[PDB]
Parts: C-alpha cells; sequence; structure tokens
C-alpha cells in the first residue's frame, strides 16, 4: 500500500489526536458562544491614529491604547447604517463568533463596546496588510509559498467546520499577514452556524461554489471549493474563473472545466481538480474521509501540520515592519469623524452587542 | 495569454461581495 506500518500508525495517531483537540475546542467554543462577553473597554481608552479600511462593512481604524501603548484595529459600525442596510443579524453574529473562537490564524477580539451611535470591535492589529496586495505585487507565489498559506487555511477550516461554522468569505482580500508572516482571518460577516444545509446567496463571484450559483441548499463543502480557488490564485496570480462580467464567471464555474498554467505541478493540478469538483459526491473535503483527503494529498506531503499550527515553520515572507504603529502595508483613506450623538440610537436592536 | 486575459477582464483589483 502507500504507507508502511510505521507511517500508517503515525498518521492514524495524528488523525485521532486532531479529533481529540477538536472535541476540546468545541467545548470551549460553546461556553463562550452561550455566554458572550460584552463591554470590555470604552472609546476614550484609545487614541485614534489612522483609517486602515473603509467600505460597506463600515470602517477599521488603527488605534493606540493610552496606558499600554498597544496598537489595535478598531472596527466601527454606525448602528443606524447597519439597520438601514439590513445587517443587524450579521453584525451581532460576527461579534458573537469572534468573541467565542480561539485559533492561531483567527484574529483576536481584544475588546468590544458600544455607545449612543456606534458599535466597536477592537482586534489585534495585523500589520502586514492583505495577502491581496502582496500577491498582486509579487505576481504569484511559488508553490511552497502558496502551500504554507494554504495549510493554515486548511487547519482553520478544519477548526471552524468542527464548530459547525461555515465561513463563505474566503479570498486574498480577506486574509491578513502578521509580523511573523502567518495568516490572520478577520471577516466573519458571512459566517454562519450550519450543521446541515443553508441557502443564502452570498460571497464573491470568482470564489462562489457552483451549488451557490445554482441556488441549491449547500453545506461546508463550499469552503473547500473556495480553498481550491484560493490555492489556484495564489499559485497562478489570477483565479481559475474570470471574465468581464459576473454572469460569464458563473458560466465557467458551473461548466465543470478548469484549465491550468503550464508551470503548475501535476500534484497541484490533481489537488485542484479534486477541490474544484462540481460534483459534490466527488469533492475533497466532502467525502467519507473528510479533511484527511486534503491533508494527506501528495501536494501537502512536505507539510508538517503540527509545526504549522505551532507556528514553528519559518515563513516564506515577512512584511516590512518599522515599528508597532506602522501602517505602510495598508492604503490611505480620507479621515472621517467618529461622531457620537447625545442621543442613543437603535438601542433595542443591539442589546446583545 | 491567460495573464493578458486576466488583465482584460478588468477584475484585477479588489473584488466586492455580491
Ligand atoms: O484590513 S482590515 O481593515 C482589518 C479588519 C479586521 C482586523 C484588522 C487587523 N489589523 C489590520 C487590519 C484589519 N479588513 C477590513 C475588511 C476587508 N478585508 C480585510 C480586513
Amino acid at each position: 500500500g502507500h504507507m508502511g506500518n510505521a507511517a500508517a500508525a503515525k498518521k492514524g495517531s495524528e488523525q485521532e489526536s486532531v479529533k481529540e483537540f477538536l472535541a476540546k475546542a468545541k467545548e470551549e467554543f460553546l461556553k463562550k458562544w452561550e455566554s458572550p462577553s460584552q463591554n470590555t473597554a470604552q472609546l476614550d481608552h484609545f487614541d485614534r491614529i489612522k483609517t486602515l479600511g473603509t467600505g460597506s462593512f463600515g470602517r477599521v481604524m488603527l488605534v493606540k491604547h493610552k496606558e499600554t501603548g498597544n496598537h489595535y484595529a478598531m472596527k466601527i459600525l454606525d448602528k443606524q447604517k447597519v439597520v438601514k442596510l439590513k445587517q443587524i443579524e450579521h453584525t451581532l453574529n460576527e461579534k458573537r463568533i469572534l468573541q467565542a473562537v480561539n485559533f492561531p490564524f483567527l484574529v483576536k477580539l481584544e475588546f468590544s463596546f458600544k455607545d449612543n451611535s456606534n458599535l466597536y470591535m477592537v482586534m489585534e492589529y495585523v500589520p502586514g496588510g492583505e495577502m491581496f496586495s502582496h500577491l498582486r505585487r509579487i505576481g504569484r507565489f511559488s508553490e511552497p509559498h502558496a502551500r504554507f498559506y494554504a495549510a493554515q487555511i486548511v487547519l482553520t477550516f478544519e477548526y471552524l467546520h468542527s464548530l459547525d461554522l461555515i465561513y463563505r468569505d474566503l479570498k486574498p482580500e480577506n486574509l491578513l499577514i502578521d509580523q511573523q508572516g502567518y495568516i490572520q482571518v478577520t471577516d466573519f460577516g458571512f459566517a454562519k452556524r450550519v450543521k446541515g444545509r443553508t441557502w443564502t446567496l452570498c460571497g464573491t463571484p470568482e470564489y462562489l461554489a457552483p451549488e451557490i450559483i445554482l441556488s441549491k441548499g449547500y453545506n461546508k463543502a463550499v469552503d473547500w471549493w473556495a480553498l481550491g480557488v484560493l490555492i489556484y490564485e495564489m499559485a497562478a496570480g489570477y483565479p481559475p474563473f474570470f471574465a468581464d462580467q459576473p454572469i460569464q464567471i458563473y458560466e465557467k464555474i458551473v461548466s465543470g472545466k478548469v484549465r491550468f498554467p503550464s508551470h503548475f505541478s501535476s500534484d497541484l493540478k490533481d489537488l485542484l481538480r479534486n477541490l474544484l469538483q462540481v460534483d459534490l459526491t466527488k469533492r475533497f473535503g466532502n467525502l467519507k474521509n473528510g479533511v484527511n483527503d486534503i491533508k494527506n494529498h501528495k501536494w501537502f506531503a512536505t507539510t508538517d501540520w503540527i509545526a504549522i499550527y505551532q507556528r514553528k515553520v519559518e515563513a516564506p515572507f515577512i512584511p516590512k515592519f518599522k515599528g508597532p504603529g506602522d501602517t505602510s502595508n495598508f492604503d490611505d483613506y480620507e479621515e472621517e469623524e467618529i461622531r457620537v450623538s447625545i442621543n442613543e440610537k437603535c438601542g433595542k436592536e443591539f442589546t446583545e452587542f | 495569454t491567460x495573464y493578458a486575459d486576466f488583465i482584460a477582464s478588468g477584475r484585477t483589483g479588489r473584488r466586492n461581495a455580491i
């Protein structure tokens, strides 16, 4: 067979230990899920420094804790705007997930609080910026470099899925690089607790699984499809399915055809054909052996999963970092006021925050 | 080339959710 006795025993033991870890992690998650933390700091504990990001998602600001000098990334949502855009449940659920999970590649929520006008999530500052920027700048990642990142996503999805959390928002724009060169996953507005199926059309065109496009009930296998898109884009510099208009992208996704650059290794192409599998009865991550079909694939043969988890692998790339407040890996945005009204807004809607 | 096709798509920048 493919493994001798020693290798098979070692692999089996490793897989059993993962089960044991995940069972403990689920116990810890559910305690925090059932009794969320609230109101652990206030706004005047922090100096506002610079806007790190802004969009439909609100704003994210670099802030500095006045007494420790620690920098943080503070997500600010306008309560009235969240209600207008019909995002109450997503906003509450994002914060509830973030205060309950614990994993080395999931961003840490250090404080949260609210005031008359806004909701605030104070997260670790991840200074290396988006993977997106580095990928477009370098062009493409070599396969070992791509694999280093991919391994962290595999472990993070293995963790999230064991909690019955589907992620649904994977793309390089939503992965940050920390000071050690490791990945941080930050955005949980599309994440949902799903033991079985769910039906919402959400995501980004290039990363949508075919069953989402086709308006099916779907499951956590959409995240393994998206991993395939991510690995392809990291290794090629462009995603597998693209076109001028989303409808043309969707036609390609559902077609069952995917084409590869000539520099892709055969191992990589085999992994990607099994992740980018339209047929759900054949897609890696959705079969009887679950995540192990991915972790045991030839393309990951050199991956020491425990060493990645322990963050003991030397990263391929360390972003430039000139001090704890450095924002050079982020873009510049127009700086807008943080207005706090004398009157409380939408109090009932956000009692749980 | 596929890279040229990628540039032609106009979707080389940050992509919004649907
Ligand atoms: O970079 S962020 O502003 C950001 C968010 C959350 C925590 C962060 C921590 N450090 C830097 C930037 C952070 N960002 C906003 C949405 C777009 N995708 C990536 C996350």
